[PDB]
This record gives C-alpha cells, sequence and structure tokens, in this order.
C-alpha cells in the first residue's frame, strides 16, 4: 500500500 | 541544568539534519513576488508539500535509533507526523523576520491561496501562538523530531521502543527552554502544549485539500500515500 515510503525508507 | 556532552552532540547533529529542508526565504520569495490564482497556488503547495516529505523522510532516517524500530511502526510514525511537521514548519516561516509591510501582504497571499474560509482562521491562530512563543531554530528541530517519534500513534505496536527514542529530545529541550527563556518557566509546558494543537490539523486536512477552488485536485503518487487524498 505504502509502496514509495517504504522505499524512501528502505533505500 | 545544562547540556551534558552527549545532549549537545545529538543537538547539532539533529540541527544539520534539519538545516537540509528548503529556505524559508525560498517560499515566502515566492508568494511575495507575484498573485497567483488559486489554479497556480494549488501547484505550488503539491510541489512544495512534495518536497517537505522527501526531505522529511531523510531528517526522519536520521533520528538516532529509527532504523532499529519495526518496519510497520516506522511507516505509522512517518504517516502520523506528516501533515503535523508540515504545519509547524508552515508556522516556522511564517513567523520569520520580514521588511515592513511583508508579512501582512504573505498573510494576505495566504488568505487569498484558493482554499475555504473555515481552514484559514484555524491556521493563522496557531501561527501567531507559535510566534508569541519566540522559538529558536534549535527548538524548532526537536519540537519537529519530537513529533516524529511520538509513541502515542494509531497502529503502533512497540510503543515503548519509540518513547525510549523521545525521551533523549525532550530532555535536550527541556533544557534549552530553561537556558534561551528563564524568565518564561512555562516555556516548555507551552511548546508540548503546541503540540497538542498540532493534531487538530489532522482530522480535516483532506477535506481543506479538497476545498480548494480548482477544477482538478490533482495530487503527486507520494502525497497520495501520506495524506487521505485520491
Ligand atoms: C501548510 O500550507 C499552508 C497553506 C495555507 C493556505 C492554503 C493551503 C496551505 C501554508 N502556510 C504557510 C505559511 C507561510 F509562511 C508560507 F510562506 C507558506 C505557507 N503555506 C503554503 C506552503 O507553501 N506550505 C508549505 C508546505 C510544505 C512545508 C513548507 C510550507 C502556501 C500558502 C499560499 C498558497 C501556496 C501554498
Amino acid at each position: 500500500d505504502h509502496q514509495l515510503l517504504r522505499y524512501l525508507l528502505d533505500k | 541544568m545544562e547540556l551534558t556532552p552527549d545532549q549537545q552532540t545529538l543537538l547539532h547533529f539533529i540541527m544539520d539534519s534539519y538545516n537540509k529542508q528548503r529556505m524559508p526565504q525560498e517560499i515566502t520569495n515566492k508568494i511575495l513576488k507575484e498573485a497567483f490564482s488559486a489554479e497556480e497556488n494549488f501547484l505550488i503547495l503539491t510541489e512544495m508539500a512534495t518536497n517537505h516529505v522527501q526531505v522529511l523522510v531523510e531528517f526522519t532516517k536520521k533520528l538516532p535509533g529509527f532504523q532499529t524500530l519495526d518496519h510497520e511502526d516506522q511507516i505509522a510514525l512517518l504517516k502520523g507526523s506528516a501533515v503535523e511537521a508540515m504545519f509547524l514548519r508552515s508556522a516556522e516561516i511564517f513567523n520569520k523576520k520580514l521588511p515592513s509591510g511583508h508579512s501582512d501582504l504573505l498573510e494576505a497571499r495566504i488568505r487569498n491561496s484558493g482554499i475555504s474560509d473555515e481552514y484559514i482562521t484555524p491556521m493563522f491562530s496557531f501561527y501567531k501562538s507559535i510566534g508569541e512563543l519566540k522559538m529558536t531554530q534549535e527548538e524548532y528541530a526537536l519540537l519537529t523530531a519530537i513529533v516524529i517519534l511520538s509513541p502515542d500513534r494509531q497502529y503502533i505496536k512497540d510503543r515503548e521502543a519509540v518513547e525510549k527514542l523521545q525521551e533523549p529530545l525532550l530532555d535536550v529541550l527541556q533544557k534549552l527552554c530553561k537556558i534561551h527563556q528563564p524568565e518564561n518557566p512555562q516555556h516548555f509546558a507551552c511548546l508540548l502544549g503546541r503540540l497538542t494543537e498540532l493534531r487538530t490539523f489532522n482530522h480535516h486536512h483532506a477535506e481543506m485539500l479538497m476545498s480548494w477552488r480548482v477544477n482538478d485536485h490533482k495530487f503527486t503518487p507520494l502525497l497520495c500515500e501520506i495524506w487521505d487524498v485520491q
């Protein structure tokens, strides 16, 4: 659901 | 009373991370430059808000211990604080000193943004209340970090893990209030009080945005994830 937030956090 | 070496280190680390944000003058110069239409102001807001969320995720990631937290709790903290952090940053920008007459024009330009008058009144009430506290750059930085690391957010599994991270930041802020404003011993309580008023902008945020006098309410995919829009 929050794919972009998860991406920015896990980058 | 005075900051310990570990507290001075934490403060400088938070400050350095906090200063990565877009400069207040960049924002106010744009709004003061030309009088924009409701349609142009909506797009200025979405671009400003997208930059803010991007910088806020970078600031959040640097908060000591944040990367050790449960991944689902990390998302919950970000989603729970994004809107409050945006209004706290807007209050900082609004209360920055400008040449005589400019803050009057900035107020008027924000009143004519395109949103309903019912949402404007509480924003200025919060900005003027923040302004009377005469907060330093360090107070805004620590208060933003305290807002992000709020253990009382919905959908948080491990509240104690979040509490353990917020505690040293609350301790540093309390010392700074005693040093910057020794005349006002209620200063720290007042700052924690503003944090409770900040939370009021959450519930009706999507309603405020959809009340914008525009034909199409187009938000960026990142804003759709963090706000309750589209
Ligand atoms: C939180 O946004 C406020 C808002 C007011 C009216 C309608 C919609 C929003 C708001 N309060 C402000 C106070 C100020 F001092 C200021 F310079 C600008 C302010 N804004 C808007 C803005 O640019 N916000 C960004 C959001 C990301 C973090 C940095 C600031 C701005 C208002 C004029 C129309 C364009 C959008």
